């Protein structure tokens, strides 16, 4: 950002915006970690 | 706690924790109770199992 | 012999995860990887080791 330069680290993956990482892309990420961590919803 | 001296081991719980609740899953727990013996292999072969 | 099980749970000893418990926590396509560390024990299709 132009505050003089400024460097702010995006700590988690979520600070990447749309057009770089959309919502359904993260939703498919949750689908593949649903398959990959053997997690099942409670009865 | 003798999982290596009993009959019904940990895959039985590991499947049945997350099974759908139909009569078909009761049949799944019925059919994985099929023993592994040579006579069982011949008779499973003989009727196309 | 139902009176000695709260004694077993009274001590805070935790059991390490045995082989047949760490053999179910993998999906079928991750089972053939080197990340599956229980591959050196699965030897016979009839017998467990």
């Amino acid at each position: 950002t132009h505050c003089v330069a400024l460097c702010t680290p995006r700590i988690v993956i979520g600070n990447l915006p749309d057009g770089l990482a959309p919502g359904p892309f993260h939703e498919l990420r949750t689908w593949e970690i649903m398959e990959h961590m053997r997690l099942r919803p409670p009865p | 706690a003798h999982e290596y001296h009993n009959w019904l081991r940990s895959p039985f719980s590991r499947y049945s924790a997350t099974c759908p609740n139909v009569l078909h899953s009761v049949m799944t727990l019925a059919a994985m109770l099929y023993k592994i013996s040579p006579v069982s292999l011949v008779l499973q072969t003989k009727a196309h199992i | 012999a139902a009176r000695r099980i709260p004694h077993f749970y009274r001590v805070r000893r935790e059991v390490p995860r045995t082989v047949n418990e760490m053999k179910q926590d993998f999906v079928v396509t991750d089972f053939y990887k080197v990340g599956n560390i229980t591959l050196y024990t699965e030897l016979h299709p009839f017998f467990d080791f």
